[PDB]
Parts: structure tokens; C-alpha cells; sequence
């Protein structure tokens, strides 16, 4: 019995050595490996394979998954393959072949009375996206991040208030008890930072104790070396992470002196290329140490036509500086800088900035991680062809270099990887479903925890759930007491220990952060180079081993026009 | 007017098809979202005019060509399908393959 | 350029690779159709197929997963049957077997 | 003192003799008691009788009512009266004459200064419908039933997944119990159905002692006699109700096989006409069996000019057959049959089928289960003329035949009669207040275990509540814990016995599903009959006693064009 | 180091002997007072004052206040006056200077690492408002208050019922019971009224132990003098509110004999005017009286030229009339009088009525009580030009006496003042921030209990939250256990000893009201007028000490077509 | 369609435009909200025409004039904000005094 190759990918999505491009883009993948064995894949429908006594068997609930994603096309950081996904208990438990084992060969996930079935036969299918950079500004966030594939977001604020406007920071013991009681509301993990400008240890313990599992330094509550001192000592010992927006200002040093100040110790450099903030010029050259974990934050990516323009009348409107007086256009010309924002993108191809996210709402797009990841990949390619580390006529390399960036590199990063941010046996069932035309811009289906939390749903009085119109809706594991099962509320180690959980009765299931102060660059998974970067002084040329490192920028993009209404 | 959830919702539908039929009268090759939206439309007026289940699964083949549309937009669009109130009473139309 | 388009390698696929094989001549005897699914234990399909039930006995047919065959009124087919594999257990369909074989 | 008969309606609603048009279909309720006292009618308003001392009495709360209706005209299957309806503690007290027993003659109904007004006169009243053929596929669909008029939704699933848009399964315990805390957050009362498919026992009891109140035998799992005897064996252990959607492939068997495995046990067969599943041409024979509560689905009811049309090309999309091959053309003609579709809507007049449900978003619109009820019966009004049952001028029998059909039967049929499904004595008050123009198409008040739920609601900083827009928005019986207090969670005996509520922290009332097993075709009220009915396995021609069954397919129906905006 | 008073108003928001413009209003106030230190004001954002060792101190969070609204130009019965507040677990802590005692002088506002920002410099900030004339007929009226600036509801009612429709009533214990419950879910404070109209006492305690903290007696339950009586004696025993409408048809006595029948007993009279309802022609005489709250609901105000036709034709639907018969004309005549709405205009700006409500969706519009306020303020100063008491070239006085009438006034009046109703050290911290030139209209931020709970939010994809379409929408503040933590559910006296709350399961915090029956007409905030007032029988002509009180309609107001889109 | 939260409030927003275009076609002054509306509008449909940003920051001044809205109207509208798809994505369009 014999099948062509056409046929086989038309019913059961594609195999070993087919290839597919990625949305609109210039990336195509190459189907690595398939875990099957040919011709006992399982479907299901009608007169199909799952069906009692065939492709599914007489187990109990203990003995089988709850679900199974079959026949999905995986994209990770390890791997780009064919296989099928079981979970249980809301957790990954295998990548396989799933079936009966009384009747089907080589089975690894059992299908019983207790499965459902999602049909993953011709779609994608990726860990959820995981953003560091979160300003909570307003909870509408929340659905946003969550539709663009976002499953996890850290970050600070206590709503639309002037120091959540500008910065990361949850401030003091009441706003941090507040937030991680709305954070039950929200269909996305969730983990808190702190504001950690004080020269007094006991301020910054205090705010870990009561619950959050970070501490953010940022120059609008001075970014000064005293300060940034207190919280990283407080940080190796409460072993939360510290997230840096350096004094562009150069008021109490210049960037020798912030990486003085920091002594070698572990930290997070948010908008490392520096528009989003930081020592003006050159603190893009904070990406050559090896305690230093840099991520971009987004209106940067890829560098366009469009980027100065918006963003020379981005800070004019956020700093009120008006261009009639010549200091403030010195100082528009400080934070904003064609050389840096195009080298940026280059330094992301070669794997020296590690991390992506939004800074949202706070010159960053919250439902746009995921979509300018792939578009610097994709200008990337057009631009310098295939990466060193490339094998094959496909972009595997340069794919599972950017995915990367938005999931298990954030997880490291924040000391939640033993929880999230990669498909792995043991963690969180947080998985995105993409139909391959619509990768990185609309999934198919976001799962939460085990449950579906929000999709694409038509018409709800009509005969099928195709008919239009087709908008993102929420789905159960979005409602009351099932969210509260599918979702984590991170926590520090002190705030666990003193019944943080307990006293502020919080009903969703809680995470504990580890070991956030062990990561180093080496560490970022495809995005551990440190290299020999200087910035010019006068010219904002940026060099590393004395070669100009810069890019074009774009006219036109993919993941864009042929995508959104407006 | 008493509306119904389902009938708050086809009006976000007529509003969609709006914004395309205004950008198709400018000249512009629509988009995946404008086209949805545009044949979706036109096939809920073709019921409140009477128009059979047979006759709009053939006509709605008609209403945007390849040549109004974006590169990939008629290989995005598969086939369309909405409901509407018929004469006699709610019914699915689906177009299949409706931008040649 | 189609968006998410596939590149498919040309060639084709072996199904069910070093398994045993039998072929059945089978006949519906019935007056309504019959249609039977990849995987089903084919011993124990609807009584109006008529067929050597006994070298059937532990086999499905050699088809793609997934696919059918069907059997109009009166129609006559030879088939390809392939043999179960795992445990060779064999639960459900018309309780015939019940356990192992 | 006198009053013409035309300014009494028009006062209080029509009396004993009185005819009312239904909506805009041909069907006519003559009013056939009236339970007040000339002269004695309670009215509220402005000068009005319900005031201290006068329609209102001195009683403390224990001995007056919560709620009254006033002057209602009451549609149930056991009469068409006008009467006052008296609510406490969320239940349905009386219907009778309400008022004040210091000063009024044969009170049954005391008000009292606890007791809300609901102004009924010139309204219908009946009963909460109960849909149960759901798929859990969106949450949506809950209140798209509610504002319907469906006020219990019996089904199974997940969310968007490949099982739920095929199947009513909620499978296994990890689901059951995440949909059973879902449910709490939905303002109707709930009941989830299990996977019922597998030949193992134990596989079903650990689904019923987790929750559901019912298993789904569905095709798409393998509807084979070995799945229905083990399904049954556990229906008939621990009083639950079986579903089926048999083997439409004849794979198995034919439909004297199912219907030989089913041996005479109690069961549910859902869409027995076979449309939506089951033995090609003939599961509609099903309804001729003593042990067999025979239901539709609602896309087949009517039959319409359009019917076949967008049933030919949703099987096409459902399966994904396509025109081109010959076998899935033949597939096509095999579940889809004019003969059948014809015959159904005869059967529904004749008492032969007793049920109408949705199949929501899977074959079948979930507002519309009420709405083609009574497109039904006017069709068969025209077409057949009077009942045999009819006595007068009126219509009233089959008014009663065809409400049982989404009320009281489907209630009998899955154990929850003691608690919703008619408007009597001691049951949970899930009322529908309409107008008569508007009847069975948009409800003007929608009340759950005695609090508003859902209503039209005109703008919000209107000096009054009727001006525009006036659209459906959620009341008081629809948040937080009024919701928990005001619905209820249907459970099996197994998880009640074993303190599954307790475990899983369910807010809502609790209630337990008994009298599954013992529940025949003769228990369905006004829809009992046995017909010896016959197809023909080449022409597909339905008859009973030799008698060809068929009808005509309407051009155009009434609750149709006149009132919806799409 | 000088700088201009131009320069400085526009960085730090007005001061002393600065004059603002009240949104379009012919309305101007006048700075009072400033609690600043030139030179020390503190201001937040890139390179500004409140930064680690700077404007922000070293001390732990029980030494720093959570919240700090800077440059606040506050507008409340006390004064106006420039100063910064601060806000300590949910509560106002001092209206005084922020910042760092370490190197600022005069700091009474201590600004921590537990302090988060409001930048308030050009703002207005108010207290929230009260309305005490709530008919709870659906649950969006929450929304659409809290988006005017009201915090605070209280009123009666149980969803849309003909009861509800008509009156601020919510009957008897379990209708109470349900809707403290329901009350959980909504983002204001709320206070419930009972059903009054009972001539057996023990029926209205059973009603107060249940948990309202007031009565309403209506005419429409029957407003007769032993139910007057009835209803008062209870309110004197348990420490709660009665309020009234009269009756209008004089059926039971004339103003006189109600009047006697309240025999100098404390309570809150509504729609004084009597258009809302009241003995005719002359409910207006009641605010003569020492014992009388006065308030007026807000269709009558201010008068204008479309008043009239839209009472004559909302009569003539809201009690069924119809213009065809005499006697009902001879009633639309009785309630709607152009002499008693154009005197109400100028008895609020003379201090005879004291307080302002909605009557929403009953004859009033629940987002209009502030707008319209302001509205009469205007057309007041516009007709009669300066008050007596006023003092400089300002608005001051009338400002301070109009807006007691929706913030302290109701809540004396409701025996909520220890809690809410103005901004005062130790009350909730219920804010409302305004821009100038919106004032009234549309805020900027509205604070529940220390939490931003409603806002207006841009596109929520946006690199910041200010670009279109900007609209109200609920943030974290609103949010599940962050929301119950920072409202507040009012209980009587009894209901709190009684343990109401734990055996209701209310998760919101719990304040009980007290003070109920001291409060008289001279305890009315700048509104304590007792003029001796007549109405003439024949031509209701309104008379105090003999002068003729009237006003001319407006035909254009401001805070009308500038603003609003519809 | 597909549609995402952030496209279904740009659908608020061009209905809004809607209002205004129409009354501003009988000659009406317009009021805040109105003018808010029709200006931002307006320059997503450049956005979707693919002009630049630039171009959008200086062709937003010339949409409304002091005459053709209400007293004070101006400046009440110090500038206007709005982000649309460009073909390079989105961007943010900030339009100073848009009227006068
Ligand atoms: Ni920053
Ligand atoms: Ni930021
Ligand atoms: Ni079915
Ligand atoms: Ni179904
Ligand atoms: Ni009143
Ligand atoms: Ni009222």
C-alpha cells in the first residue's frame, strides 16, 4: 500500500524533507524528523482512526492523556517536527505517536475513553510567547497578548498612573497585594516587578516579601550607582531577577560607570539598543558582558522607513519637549538614533540581544512580540542570506534562533523556565496553534494550562462555527474557576514561604522563581555571543572587531497589510 | 429593535464590509479581511432580498476577481461562509473558491 | 509567493512496512450500503459482508489511516487486509474476541 | 358596575373565551380558565390596587410571596389559563389569585410589603426551555440560548476542539471537572454528558462519579453494539441518561443491529430523522420502540425550499467530501434525504417525536430551538388542518403537543422533571415573560430561579428604560453570586454521593439527576405515539401502516423576515 | 532664581490668585491657597524631582504614603485650594507637600520606593459624588455613574420590574439578600433601600435586619399617613434613612396632613419640585422645614425650553394617560408644572434644596446628576449674577455651595459622611481627576478606593495609551478581589450585628451607616435655607416672603453639544 | 476575518468618522468628539494607502479649520494621535494643532 507525497501532506500535514513557508515571509522551515510510523496516524471524524477499540483503547483516565494535539508540525528551540502532543494534568507528558497500544505499534501516548482531540494535521504548533517588558497600564492587555500568542507576561504598574506610564514598577506592599488579587482576572500567567530605586535594602525587601519576583531599575525614579548597588545585593539574596533602563542623562556617570556599579552581578538591560532608554549613546554596548541578559523592546524591529519619524515624534509627545527649543532637539537626537536602531537588528541575526518584547504601551505594541520577531528574521535573510550555523536549503537555524527570543530565553531570564516557555515534558500546557498562511499574526487556537483559552469563533447562532463574522472570543479556560485552575501567579521564595498566597487569598495555582541569579549570557539558548562592540562618541557608529555592523531599512514588510483591517 | 446578540454581531460585520467597499471604490487590491468581509456582505443582502441558497452560492463567486485582490489573498480564502435570515428562516451559504 | 504555502518532496510513501498481508474477496449482500474505516477489526464488520471471516480474524485494511472502503448493494470487492500490531488485543465492535488474538 | 370585553383586555389581558394570534404564524390559543374574581384583579402602579392596606397586606415575609406575575396568560402543557404566578425562595409557589386576604376574596397568593411586582397582563408566560443536544464548543452560546427563552442546556465538550465540534463528550475526569467550575460562571443550568464510547466499564463509571449526568454514544468515537451494550450496562448501575448517534456507515451492523444491542434498555436518540447522524436511510425507524425518547435537531425543522441546499454543502464542508469524487457524492445523498426531512415534520405533529434540541454550532442554531418549533406547527397547521385531539376553534392541543417538546420532555427524558421543565408547584422559577406579537422570537423578560437574568434594556442614562437602542444586555440574575444562588449544576448521584461540589469548590445550587432508567415513549407527554413505521431502503419513501408520510417545503415561514435585522 | 507666573502655571498647574474657567461655563474659580514651598514642588518623569534620594526618601512603606496625586488643584465645600494628597491603605492621608523630609523642607506627604504617581499639575480633583436616588433596573447603570464621577449609589430595586420601574424599592429579605450579593460585582459603594409602605412594623424590621440601610415609602405601595408613621417609627428604633414620595393625588390628605404625619421627624423628601412625584401643586412647601432633607432628581434642572414637552409626553407613556381623555390632561397638568420647575432652579441657588440625585431611568438620567449640577450653577449666574455670600472677583462660594449637593450633602443625609462624600483625612480615597476644560463632563481618571478604577484608554496596541480611539473602559480597580477590596458595602446597624455579611458570603469591605436621625435641614452643608415659601392653589405660583420666584428657560447649554458624540 | 481586539476598536473609530463625515456634508460646525474622530480617520485610510508617516503629520492640518467647528473646539485638540497598518506596519501618526 503506497500513498504519494502530495496526497500524504494534504491529509496528514507535511513530513520529513517537505518544507513550508512561513506566512508572507521569505522563511521556509524543512520538516526535520517525524515520530510516526506510516500509516498508523491517527485522525479523527467520521469512519476515522479514534474510535473504541482502534486508534483509541480501553485504559483508564490514569493510564491515557486528556488530550492530544495529532499530527502537529512542532517549531522549538530543539527541533522543527512531525509528532503528536499529549497532555495530562494540564502538563506536557509526551511528544510521540499517539494510539491504542493493543492494536497500533510504537504508541508513547495513549488515547482512551478520557481524550480529547485536537486536529493539528497541517498547522503549526509553538510554545506561548513570554514577555518581560509588560507595563499595566490597563488589563485590556491581558486578551490582547494572549490572541497575538502571548501566554505569559511580567511586568509593573498599578494601572494608568504617571509612574506606570513610564515605568515596570508595581510600587510598595498594598499595590503589589492589589495586583496579584486582579491577576486572577486575567487569562495569562502573570509575575510582578517591584520598584527597585532605593538606597535602603529594607524598602526593596520588603516589596519581594510581599510578592513580587523582580525589581526594576529605571532612570524616572534615578537610576543612579547607589541605587542600583541596593538592588542587586538584595537580588542575590531574595535570588529575583533586576531589570535595568540606565540613566541616559549621564548624570551620575556614563555607561563605564552603571556596568561599574552592576560589579559582574546577573541582570535583565531592557531596549539594550537604547531608543526605549539608557545611557545615550552606547548603551547597545552593554551586550558584550557576560552578566548582562539584553532584550529589545519592540517599535524598533525590523528598522523601517517609518521608525525615526514616529519615534523623533514618539519622545516629543512622551517627554513634552516641543522642537522650537534647540536643547530638546539635542536631546531628541540623544535617545534616537538611525545607527544604533539599524545595528540593533543585525545584533539580534547573530544572536548578541537575546530576548524580544513590547514595552507596552510605553513606546511598545503589546500584540506585536511575535510578529516583528519574524519580521527581523525575515529582513534579515533578504538582507545577509543564510547564518554560519545553517545546514540544509531551509532557515531551521535562523528559526529556532529567533523563536527563542520570545519564549524560553524570557523564562531563563526571569527564573521561571522550570514552569514555562518551551515544549518539554513536565511543563505548563501552554500552546499556540497556527495555520501556517497565518504564522506569527493570528493563531488558530491559544491553549492555557490544558485549556482552550481563546480562538477565532464564528457566527455562535449559526449551524457551524466557521460562518462569519470570525473574531477572537474567550473560551472556557478564560472563565471564573477554570482560569484560576489554567493560570500561574509567580511568586518570589520569601513571598510562598510567609502564606503571601494564603492571606491575600489568591485562588489561581502559584510558581515559585529559582535561580535568577545563576543565568548568564551563556545560557540564552542560539543567543550567547558577547561580542567586541564600541560605539563612536561624534558619529553613533557602531563597530564590533572594528567592522560597521548596519542594515537597510524596510519599504515594505510581511505580516502587515495583507493581514489587518486597519 | 429587541436585538439579539447574533444580530449585534452581523452588524460588526456589515461595518467591516463598509471600510472595504470604500477602499475598493479608491482602487486599492483588497486585503484577506476586506475581501471576507466585502463577499460576507453581499451575500447577507442577497437573503433579505429573497434570493435563494443556490443562486448566492454561485453569484457570490462574482464579487471580487483576482486582479482586486493582494498577491496569495484568493489561495487565503478557501471558501466563505455566512448565515442569514432567508424568507424562510436562517440558512448557511458557503462559496467555495470565490476569487478567481 | 502563496502565504504558508507547502514545498512537498516528490515521491511516494510505504504504508504498513513489513506487516502481514492477506487479500479477501468480499460481497454485500445487504440491500442498504456499507463503508468500513481503516482500522476496524474486519472479522467483525456488518453480517451482510460476506467473506472468509476466519482468515480475516485479527486483520484491518491495508488503506491510508483515516480512508474508507465501500460497499454499495451487491457489490463484489477483493480487498488487501493488513494485520493489527501493539498487544494484538482486540476490545469492542461486535464483542466477538473480548482479549488477546 | 360593568366593563365591555374590550376594555378588559385591554386592561388586564384577555379572559376565558379570548383568542390570541401567535407571533405572526396561523396558530390561535383560546383562553380556557381564568383563576380570578371579576372585579378583584391586582395592578400596580401609580394609584393603582397593590398598596398598603388595600391589594397589599400586613404579613411578614414567611407568609407572603417574593414575586408575583400579574395577570398572566399561562402556556403549559397542561392548560392555557389566566392566572397571577407566586415565586419564593427562587421556586415556584402558586398559580391562583394574588393579593390581600384582609380586604379580597379567594386570595391563594398573599402580597405583601417582600413581594417584587412583575406587571404580566397582556403578556404569555411559559416555561424555561431545555436544549439537550449542546456542544460546549464557546461559552457564547449560553447566552444566546438564554435570550432565546432556553433557560437549561444539557451537552458536552471542551471548546474549540476537533472532539467537541463533532461530539457532545466531555471527556473524562481532568474536563468533566474543569466544565462542571466553568459552569458556574454561566448563567443557565447545566448538565455535562461523558464519552460513552469504550467497551471497558470502568472507563464510564469514573466519567459519572467525576459529574456528568449522561453519556454520548457518538459515530465519531465508534458507535459499535459492543460501546452501546457497555454504555447501557453503566446507564442502567447508576441512573444516567444514554444519548446515541448511531453508526450511520452501517459499519457494524444495520439498524435492527443497534437497535438488538440496545435490547430494550432506555435511551435518547438524538436527530432521529438522521440528517445529523445515524443508520443510512433508516435510524428514523428508531421512534416506533417503547425504550426509544426520540428527538430533532433544528436545521431539518421546517422543511424549506432552502433546506437541502445548505445541507448538501455543510456535509461537504463537516466530512470535507468535495463534488468531484463519485463515493463522497453518494456518502452526500446517504445522510441528506428529502424523503426523511419531509417526514420528520409529520412525525413532530403526530406526537411520534417528542423532543426538539439544537445540536449547537454542529449541525443545529442554539437561539433557534423555540422559533422552529413554532415555525413546525404553524406548517403543519396549513397543511393538515385540526388535530384529532382539537377541541373548538382554537388550536390549543397542539400549542400543548409541541411546548412539551422543549420543555417537560426533554426534562422527563434526562432526570431533571423534579426540579425545571414546567411551570408547576415546588419547581425552580425559570420563567419567560413575552409578548404576544413577539412571541417564541425575542422574550421581554427572561427570570432564573426568580431574579431577571436577561432582558431588552433600552439606553442606560435614559430617563426611562424603553428608549433606543433596546438590545439584550445581562441583569442582576446574571453576576457573581446572585448567578451561584439563582442556577443550578445538575450532577449524577455517584458525584453527589461522593462530595464532588465539596472537591472542586462549585458556587451553584446542586442538583441531582434520578428517574433516567425508567422514563418510556409512553411518559412523553402529548408526544407518546408508536407508529409502525417503514422506509424503503431504495426510494427512501417514510410510511406508517402503509401510508406514505410526506410534506411540502415552505417558500417562506412567519418569526422569520418580519423581526431580525440580518 | 525667578520664573514667570505664566511659565509656572503651565508646569505645576495654577496658584494663588489664579482663575480657571469651568469647562464652557460662564463659571470662574479663583486659587485660594497653595500648600507649596516655591521652588520645592515635586514633579514626576525622565530627569524630574522624584528619584532615589531626591524627592523620593529611604523609608519603609508604613513611614511613605501607597499613592501621591501631585499639583492637585482640589475643589471641595471646604475650599479650593493647590496642594498635593496622599492616599495610605485605600484612605485619604493629608492634603498638604509631598517629598523627601531628608532634603526638602515642609514635607507632610512622605514619598517612598512604596509610593506610585499622579501627575495631577493642570488637573481638578474632586471628590466622588453620591447619587441616593438609584432604581437598580440594570446593572449598567454602575458603569455609566462611575464613568460621570459618581462613586457612591444608593437606591432600590431588583432588575427590570414594574416594582423597580416605578420606585427605589428592593423587597423583603431575600430580594435584599440577593442583591448585597450582586453588589460584589459592581465598582461603586452601595447602600440598598427596603419596600416603606407597610402599616405593620415588624415587616419593615425584618427588611432592615436583612441589610438595607433605609426605607423607601412610595406612593404608587400606597404613601398613606399610618405608613408614613409606620415607616418612621422603625427608622427612629434601628438608625436609618427614610425617604419620600408623596402622594399626589391627595387621596389620603393634602401636604398639610402628610406633614403632620412626619411630625418633625428627620427625612429625606425626593423630587422636592414634584414633577418626580408629590402632593399637587405644593410638595414644594416641605423645604421650609427644619426636619426636611430636600433633594431634587434631574430632568427639571436646569429649566430650559425643551423641559416641558418632554415631562407632558414622558407622563403621558410612563402611567399610560393618552391626551385623548380630559381627566388625564387635568393630571398631566397636576404633576408637570412650568411655575414649580423654573422656582427649583433658584431655591438650589439660594440653599433651600440641598441635594442633587438621578431618579435613574424613572424619570432621570443616571450619567447627567454632575453635568446638570453645573448646568444650573451656570444659568444661576447668568440670571441672578453674584450670591451674597460670595467674596472676591470669583465663583468661589457658589462652586463650594453646588457641588455639597452631590458629594457631603447625600452622604449626611444617608449616614455615610464618617466614610465617603468629600475629600477629608481618613475617608476612602473615592477621586475624581479632571482636565479644566472638561470638567463635569468627561474625567480623566476616577479613583475607587485607592485604585484607578474606570479611565479613558486608547488603543490598547498602541506604543502609548493616548492614540484613537480613546474611550472609558475599566481597569485593574474594577477587577475581581482588587475590586472588593476597594468598595464598599453599606449595612444597617442591625444587618452588621446580626452577621448579614458572613452568612452572605460578601466579599467586598463592609461599612455601616449611623447617624441617620440628628441629621436636620441646618446640618445641610452651605445649602441650609428654610424659606417661608407658598404656592398659590389656583395658578401655582411659587412665593417666598410674599416675592415671586421664577426663572427664564435656557435654549442652549453648555456641557451639552461641544462634548458628546450623540 | 480573523479579527483581533485591536481592529475591532478601529471599527469603533471609523463608524464614529461616519457620523461626523455626514454631518459635516450638511454644513454643521463640528463638535470635539466629531472632529477627534473624522481626523483620525482619515489618516488611517492614508495609512492604508501607504502613505508615509510625514507626509500623514502634515496632511492631518489640512482635514478641518478653525470655520468649520465649534467655539473653542481647537483648543480643546492640541493634537491628535492614531496608529494604522503602513505597509512597513504599524506606526503612530501625532498630528500638532490640527486646526486652525
Ligand atoms: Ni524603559
Ligand atoms: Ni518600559
Ligand atoms: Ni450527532
Ligand atoms: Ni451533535
Ligand atoms: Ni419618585
Ligand atoms: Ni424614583
Amino acid at each position: 500500500s503506497n500513498i504519494s507525497r502530495q496526497a500524504y501532506a494534504d491529509m496528514f500535514g507535511p513530513t520529513v524533507g517537505d518544507k513550508v513557508r512561513l506566512a508572507d515571509t521569505e522563511l521556509w522551515i524543512e520538516v526535520e524528523d517525524d515520530l510516526t510510523t506510516y500509516g498508523e496516524e491517527v485522525k479523527f471524524g467520521g469512519g476515522k482512526v479514534i474510535r473504541d477499540g482502534m486508534g483509541q483503547g480501553q485504559m483508564l483516565a490514569a493510564d491515557c492523556v486528556d488530550l492530544v494535539l495529532t499530527n502537529a508540525l512542532i517549531v522549538d528551540h530543539w527541533g522543527i517536527v512531525k509528532a503528536d502532543i499529549g497532555v495530562k494534568d494540564g502538563r506536557i507528558f509526551a511528544i510521540g505517536k499517539a494510539g491504542n497500544p493493543d492494536i497500533q505499534p510504537n504508541v508513547t501516548i495513549p488515547i482512551g475513553a478520557a481524550t480529547e482531540v485536537i486536529a493539528a494535521e497541517g498547522k503549526i504548533v509553538t510554545a506561548g510567547g513570554i514577555d518581560t517588558h509588560i507595563h499595566w497600564i490597563c488589563p485590556q492587555q491581558a486578551e490582547e497578548a494572549l490572541v497575538s500568542g502571548v501566554t505569559t507576561m511580567v511586568g509593573g504598574g498599578t494601572g494608568p498612573a504617571a509612574g506606570t506610564h513610564a515605568t515596570t514598577c508595581t510600587p510598595g506592599p498594598w499595590y503589589i497585594s492589589r495586583m496579584l488579587q486582579a491577576a486572577d482576572s486575567l487569562p495569562v500567567n502573570i509575575g510582578l516587578l517591584g520598584k527597585g530605586n532605593v538606597s535602603q535594602p529594607d524598602a526593596l525587601r520588603e516589596q519581594v516579601a510581599a510578592g513580587v519576583i523582580g525589581l526594576k531599575i529605571h532612570e524616572d525614579w534615578g537610576a543612579t550607582p547607589a541605587a542600583i548597588d541596593c538592588a542587586l545585593t538584595v537580588a542575590d539574596e531574595m535570588d529575583i531577577q533586576v531589570a535595568l533602563h540606565s540613566d541616559t542623562l549621564n548624570e551620575s556617570g556614563f555607561v563605564e560607570d552603571t556596568l561599574a556599579a552592576i560589579g559582574g552581578r546577573t541582570i535583565h538591560t531592557f531596549h539594550t539598543e537604547g531608543a526605549g532608554g539608557g545611557h545615550a549613546p552606547d548603551i547597545i554596548t552593554a551586550c558584550a558582558h557576560p552578566n548582562i541578559l539584553p532584550s529589545s523592546t519592540n517599535p524598533t524591529l525590523p528598522y523601517t522607513l517609518n521608525t525615526i519619524d514616529e519615534h523623533l515624534d514618539m519622545l516629543m509627545v512622551c517627554h513634552h519637549l516641543d522642537p522650537d527649543i534647540a536643547e530638546d532637539v539635542a536631546f531628541a537626537e540623544s535617545r534616537i538614533r538611525r545607527e544604533t536602531i539599524a545595528a540593533e537588528d543585525v545584533l539580534h541575526d547573530l544572536g548578541a540581544f537575546s530576548l524580544t518584547s513590547s514595552d507596552s504601551q510605553a513606546m511598545g505594541r503589546v500584540g506585536e512580540v511575535i510578529l516583528r520577531t519574524w519580521q527581523v528574521a525575515h529582513r534579515m535573510k533578504v538582507q545577509r542570506g543564510a547564518l554560519a550555523e545553517e545546514t540544509g536549503d531551509n532557515d531551521n537555524f535562523r528559526v529556532k534562533r529567533y523563536i527563542a527570543k520570545y519564549t524560553i530565553n524570557p523564562a531563563l531570564t526571569h527564573g521561571i523556565a522550570h514552569e514555562v516557555g518551551s515544549i518539554e515534558v513536565g511543563k505548563l500546557a501552554d500552546l499556540v496553534v497556527w495555520s501556517p498562511a497565518f504564522f506569527g499574526v493570528k493563531p488558530a487556537t491559544v491553549i492555557k494550562g490544558g485549556m482552550i483559552a481563546i480562538a477565532p469563533m464564528g457566527d455562535i447562532n449559526a449551524s457551524i462555527p466557521t460562518p462569519q463574522p470570525v473574531h477572537y472570543r474567550p473560551m472556557f479556560g478564560a472563565l471564573g474557576s477554570a482560569r484560576h485552575h489554567c493560570r500561574l501567579t509567580f511568586l518570589s521564595q520569601a513571598a510562598a514561604a510567609n502564606g503571601v498566597a494564603e492571606r491575600l487569598n489568591l485562588r489561581s495555582a502559584i510558581a515559585v522563581v529559582k535561580g535568577c541569579r545563576t543565568v548568564q549570557k551563556a545560557d540564552m539558548v542560539h543567543n550567547s555571543l558577547q561580542p567586541n562592540i564600541t560605539v563612536d562618541a561624534q558619529t553613533y557608529e557602531v563597530r564590533v572587531d572594528g567592522e560597521l555592523i548596519t542594515s537597510e531599512p524596510a519599504d515594505v514588510l510581511p505580516m502587515a497589510q495583507r493581514y489587518f483591517l486597519f | 429593535m429587541e436585538l439579539t446578540p447574533r444580530e449585534k454581531d452581523k452588524l460588526l460585520l456589515f461595518t467591516a464590509a463598509l471600510v472595504a467597499e470604500r477602499r475598493l471604490a479608491r482602487g486599492l487590491k483588497l486585503n484577506y479581511p476586506e475581501s471576507v468581509a466585502l463577499i460576507s456582505a453581499f451575500i447577507m443582502e442577497g437573503a433579505r432580498d429573497g434570493k435563494s441558497v443556490a443562486s448566492l452560492m454561485e453569484e457570490g463567486r462574482h464579487v471580487l476577481t483576482r486582479e482586486q485582490v493582494m498577491e496569495g489573498v484568493p489561495e487565503m480564502i478557501p471558501d466563505i461562509q455566512v448565515e442569514a435570515t432567508f424568507p424562510d428562516g436562517s440558512k448557511l451559504v458557503t462559496v467555495h473558491n470565490p476569487i478567481i | 509567493m502563496i502565504p504558508g504555502e507547502y514545498h512537498v518532496k516528490p515521491g511516494q510513501i510505504a504504508l504498513n512496512t513489513g506487516r502481514a498481508t492477506c487479500r479477501v474477496v468480499v460481497e454485500n449482500h445487504g440491500d442498504r450500503p456499507i463503508q468500513v474505516g481503516s482500522h476496524y477489526h474486519f472479522a467483525e464488520v456488518n453480517p451482510a459482508l460476506k467473506f472468509d471471516r476466519q482468515q480475516a480474524a485479527g486483520y484491518r485494511l491495508n488503506i491510508p489511516a483515516g480512508t474508507a472502503v465501500r460497499f454499495e448493494p451487491g457489490q463484489k470487492r477483493e480487498v488487501e487486509l493488513v494485520a493489527f500490531a501493539g498487544h494484538r488485543a482486540v476490545f469492542g465492535f461486535r464483542g466477538e474476541v473480548m482479549g488477546p488474538l
